[PDB]
RNA sequence: GAACGAAAGUCGGAGGUUCGAAGACGAUCAGAUACCGUCGUAGUUCCGACCAUAAACGAUGCCGACCGGCGAUGCGGCGGCGUUAUUCCCAUGACCCGCCGGGCAGCUUCCGGGAAACCAAAGUCUUUGGGUUCCGGGGGGAGUAUGGUUGCAAAGCUGAAAC
RNA sequence: UUCGUUAAAGA
């Protein structure tokens, strides 16, 4: 029943792209805001556009949306990331992986601190 | 040279991220980048020529005075996180994920750009910028694996672009060398934060679980 | 191209490729003029001086450019030992 | 009489008046996108001729759905010609589209000598060839004042190219202009692509115009 | 929106039907076209907001 | 024109393949060309396996399988719905799951 | 089976020029082939070349340039008199100014320009431009 | 010029299961003399002879070289404190990894070709020449007539003109 | 399970 037209979704995306701070979660306010900022002749089209605008607001305010992205949402995407945990960035200096990369560290001159010794059969694939 | 040589912190971060191990299939232009094959299918990439191709990629990026002419694109989710913060780091253009083919060809699309250089993550996942390079005359720097084709690629950095920690380590070290060539960060100055922004974040299940365990 | 008078008669001198020494065409859109800058001493300072490597269309399509840039800059002395 | 509204950064270089000649664009083989760039450069390259207005038919449920296909060859007589092909439902629309695509697909023509080096070149530099479809068209150098001996369509194309003297040899269905004119266009396009023994030395490697006038492009974009 | 006319032409082969339909342009002020806008067309205003935040 | 690179069958080294009879129309077709499948049916339909197991002597110790080398030709197999048509880029595929 | 080893050499040279490689391997060795590549060296279309002197028959490796458009062998080695070279001039060379034709004169393997100065003429190995 | 040459066909000798040209019926249709069913002759089988034809196909002559990659397969050869079998070194057996030679093949590719389908050959071709053999010149008439020749015959090979 | 024919032209 809500499989609304591409022109309805396109008008709602133009509204949410141009004017984002004018909109909220209340349908009865967002409809009057959309009628102040746009010209729609049909009242059913008014209600449908404003309802999908409220659905886009509930989607954007909850989670990130690729389908529209203003500069304020870009700064929010920048803000949501900087809390960086320090748990597993670099491990302790005990790594055992390969005798082949042990031979690599023997050829190309480095310290080769940790042990590097595994034995594997030829049961690959 | 003499300061562009690899150090113990660099090789420790390489062995911690695990980029010395690659794919199981060879390519005929990756023989100069592999050194010694290993049992159980996995192959071993050398580190010196990886560092040297990263050095030349940094030289090619710093070689333009305008940093906005360098486009950085990744489609897969292991690189989508690193591309955005790499573009926010120094000067690059943030565009990742769905490429919208026709990005560089037609002009009725508002997402049309005129870059001078392109750096991509995976050639098999970014075959379409490799196709559209041939109409704009721009080079390509690609974080290539041992089983990746090399059509329309000028600088190939041999690595494991499947591991998210490897991809994040490479974008961090590339931005590190680019900023050290630009002069923002000196040589005897480590980076201010551990490279995890460039790595990855797991969404809200075990993220909030570890948060509630760390409260 | 010169005449008996020694004039420069040709309209433009096209770019000879730095990989296969082949003339890059005027409509060969699969070509590239790569740019790599020079590096200073222990300080690691950027220089305005840069060298240009022309790579042509068939080399870029076959994938010879990845081997070709390193085998071209190895004689330059900027990529490796 | 309208504002040109520059795009694609090459037109912004042209309206910043930094690329002094179209030879500087063909040194680097940059892609042209809008057609009025070479009209800003060359005002005498408007000499063109429509070669054939032929119809094509598509069989649909209504019946045949016709649309006309226009071939327009433009050219400056100093060695710059273009060939545009465009099909549309209207005659004048197809003609204007073929003119615009010829302005896009203009190429420079290399003019050589028959074997004496007096000056003012009058012929192709060597025996070149061009193939489109099946039509092999071979262009052969000619002595001074010989003329163009060919079919009238590539004779007019070479007369627009400024090749005063040339011999031709065509094999295939020469009757189809949509292959024969494009084969002649490929033959006159390969003239610079031929490796010639007066182009031995390593080139100067001049700087790109983007690198040379980056800052004007930055201050006109931002 | 559409003025439609159906007329006859008497030629030697018989009668022929001609049908001329014209969609009129939108004119909000004037007797040339209709003043009612299209219900499909949703027109938006330009971004009005500008400079000068706090101080 | 060539519709198939393999020309239908798999004869590429040799020059003669033995004609083995079809199942429905009994036409002799060379065995690298005929549709040669292998049906493993249960000897009782599962709608009556439970009835025989409840009305049987042994306590569910025997379950025989009926094996048939089903061998159609490509003239009746299309009518028998096995080897239905595909597209130009779809002829290059392999066995379905 | 094995005949016209100069053609066997120049087809390998031509495929290497069309591919864009650096150096070729040529399994026969003739003094014909050595003098032919010496003429090509003297006119600078190829570079330095090294002949692995095998005990049976050596192997020539030519450091290419990326310069050759076409080099080939005229097959039956026609007997060409003077005042008949102009047919091969208009038939083989792309222009009057370009290219050279290797003749087989009486005083050694020579060139198209050297043959009219020596005033000998003779047989044709091939052509290169 | 010569040796083989599917199936059918011909001449003798032995038999004759099945299928089955012709043939006889039973049916469907306006009409079957056909497609469907029943019976069944020559043949299909073997040993001796002849015929020399096919969509005898890869609708693609043979010899030699060059120009991409990948995963497999068949046959030898080589290397690998790997696994598995005898009773225990000992030799081959089975599996795994990699290379070599030539072989039937496959996937991708702007290496190049071609009208395209498509082709690592159908590429190295107007920038045209490695050697050699046989054949085509609009469609019919016509692989026909008339000659020559082979054959027991059916027919095979060579094979034009008028219009 | 079976179901025959419709010319010359006319875009
Ligand atoms: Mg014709
Ligand atoms: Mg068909
Ligand atoms: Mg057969
Ligand atoms: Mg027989
Ligand atoms: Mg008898
Ligand atoms: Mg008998
Ligand atoms: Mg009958
Ligand atoms: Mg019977
Ligand atoms: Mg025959
Ligand atoms: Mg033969
Ligand atoms: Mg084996
Ligand atoms: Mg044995
Ligand atoms: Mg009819
Ligand atoms: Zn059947």
């Amino acid at each position: 029943g809500r499989v609304r037209t591409k022109t309805v979704k396109k008008a709602a995306r133009v509204i949410i792209e141009k004017y984002y701070t004018r909109l909220g979660n209340d349908f009865h306010t967002n409809k009057r805001v959309c009628e102040e900022i746009a010209i729609i002749p049909s009242k059913k089209l008014r209600n449908k556009i404003a309802g999908y605008v409220t659905h886009l607001m509930k989607r954007i305010q909850r989670g990130p949306v690729r389908g529209i992205s203003i500069k304020l949402q870009e700064e929010e995407r920048e803000r949501r990331d900087n809390y960086v945990p320090e748990v597993s960035a670099l491990d302790q200096e005990i790594i055992e992986v390969d005798p082949d990369t042990k031979e690599m560290l023997k050829l190309l001159d480095f310290g080769s601190l940790s042990n590097l010794q595994v034995t594997q059969p030829t049961v690959g694939m | 040279l003499d300061v562009l040589q690899m150090k113990e912190e660099d090789v420790l971060k390489f062995l911690a991220a695990g980029t010395h191990l690659g794919g199981t299939n060879l390519d005929f232009q990756m023989e100069q980048y592999i050194y010694k094959r290993k049992s159980d299918g996995i192959y071993i990439i050398n580190l010196k020529r990886t560092w040297e191709k990263l050095l030349l990629a940094a030289r090619a990026i710093v070689a333009i005075e305008n940093p906005a002419d360098v486009s950085v694109i990744s489609s897969r989710n292991t690189g989508q996180r690193a591309v955005l913060k790499f573009a926010a780091a120094t000067g690059a253009t943030p565009i990742a994920g769905r490429f919208t083919p026709g990005t560089f060809t037609n002009q009725i699309q508002a997402a049309f750009r005129e870059p001078r250089l392109l750096v991509v993550t995976d050639p098999r996942a970014d075959h379409q910028p490799l196709t559209e390079a041939s109409y704009v005359n721009l080079p390509t720097i690609a974080l290539c694996n041992t089983d990746s084709p090399l059509r329309y690629v000028d600088i190939a950095i041999p690595c494991n672009n499947k591991g998210a920690h490897s991809v994040g380590l490479m974008w961090w070290m590339l931005a590190r060398e680019v900023l050290r060539m630009r002069g923002t960060i000196s040589r005897e100055h480590p980076w201010e934060v551990m490279p995890d922004l460039y790595f990855y974040r797991d969404p809200e299940e075990i993220e909030k679980e570890e948060q509630a365990a760390a409260e | 191209m010169q005449n008996d008078a020694g004039e420069f008669v040709d309209l433009y001198v096209p770019r000879k490729c730095s990989a296969s020494n082949r003339i890059i065409g005027a409509k060969d859109h699969a070509s590239i003029q790569m740019n790599v800058a020079e590096v200073d001493k222990v300080t690691g300072r950027f220089n305005g001086q840069f060298k240009t490597y022309a790579i042509c269309g068939a080399i870029r399509r076959m994938g010879e450019s990845d081997d070709s840039i390193l085998r071209l800059a190895k004689a330059d002395g900027i990529v490796s030992k | 009489d309208k504002e040109w509204m520059p795009v694609t950064k090459l037109g912004r270089l042209v309206k910043d008046m930094k690329i002094k000649s179209l030879e500087e664009i063909y040194l680097f083989s940059l892609p042209i996108k809008e057609s009025e760039i070479i009209d800003f450069f060359l005002g005498a390259s408007l000499k063109d001729e429509v070669l054939k207005i032929m119809p094509v038919q598509k069989q649909t449920r209504a019946g045949q759905r016709t649309r006309f296909k226009a071939f327009v060859a433009i050219g400056d007589y100093n060695g710059h010609v273009g060939l545009g092909v465009k099909c549309s439902k209207e005659v004048a629309t197809a003609i204007r589209g073929a003119i615009i695509l010829a302005k896009l697909s203009i190429v420079p023509v290399r003019r050589g000598y028959w074997g004496n080096k007096i000056g003012k070149p009058h012929t192709v530099p060597c025996k070149v060839t061009g193939r489109c479809g099946s039509v092999l068209v071979r262009l052969i150098p000619a002595p001074r004042g010989t003329g163009i001996v060919s079919a009238p369509v590539p004779k007019k194309l070479l007369m627009m190219a400024g090749i005063d003297d040339c011999y031709t040899s065509a094999r295939g269905c020469t009757a189809t202009l949509g292959n024969f004119a494009k084969a002649t266009f490929d033959a006159i396009s390969k003239t610079y692509s031929y490796l010639t023994p007066d182009l031995w030395k390593e080139t100067v490697f001049t700087k790109s115009p983007y690198q040379e006038f980056t800052d004007h492009l930055v201050k006109t974009h931002t | 929106y559409v003025d439609t006319a159906v007329r006859h032409v008497l030629l030697r082969q018989g009668v022929l039907g001609i049908k001329v339909k014209i969609m009129l342009p939108w004119d909000p002020t004037g007797k040339i076209g209709p003043k009612k806008p299209l219900p499909d067309h949703v027109s938006i205003v330009e971004p009005k907001d500008e400079i000068l935040p706090t101080t | 024109t060539k519709k198939r690179r393999n020309n239908g069958r798999a004869k590429k080294g040799r020059g003669h393949v033995q004609p083995i009879r079809c199942t429905n129309c009994a036409r002799c077709v060379p065995k690298d060309k005929a549709i040669k499948k292998f049906v493993i049916r249960n000897i009782v339909e599962a709608a009556a396996v439970r009835d025989i197991s409840e009305a049987s002597v042994f306590d569910a110790y025997v379950l025989p399988k009926l094996y048939v080398k089903l061998h159609y030709c490509v003239s009746c197999a299309i009518h028998s719905k096995v080897v239905r048509n595909r597209s130009r880029e779809a002829r290059k595929d392999r066995t379905p799951p | 089976v094995r005949m016209n080893v100069l053609a066997d050499a120049l087809k390998s040279i031509n495929n290497a020029e069309k591919r864009g490689k650096r150096q070729v391997l040529i399994r026969p060795c003739s003094k014909v082939i050595v003098r032919f590549l010496t003429v090509m060296m003297k006119h600078g279309y190829i570079g330095e070349f090294e002949i692995i002197d095998d005990h049976r028959a050596g192997k020539i490796v030519v450091n290419l340039t990326g310069r050759l458009n076409k080099c080939g062998v005229i097959s039956p080695r026609f007997d060409v008199q003077l005042k008949d070279l102009e047919k091969w001039q208009n038939n083989l060379l792309p222009s009057r100014q370009f290219g050279f034709i290797v003749l087989t004169t009486s005083a050694g393997i020579m060139d198209h320009e050297e043959a009219r100065r020596k005033h000998t003429g003779g047989k044709i190995l091939g052509f290169f431009f």
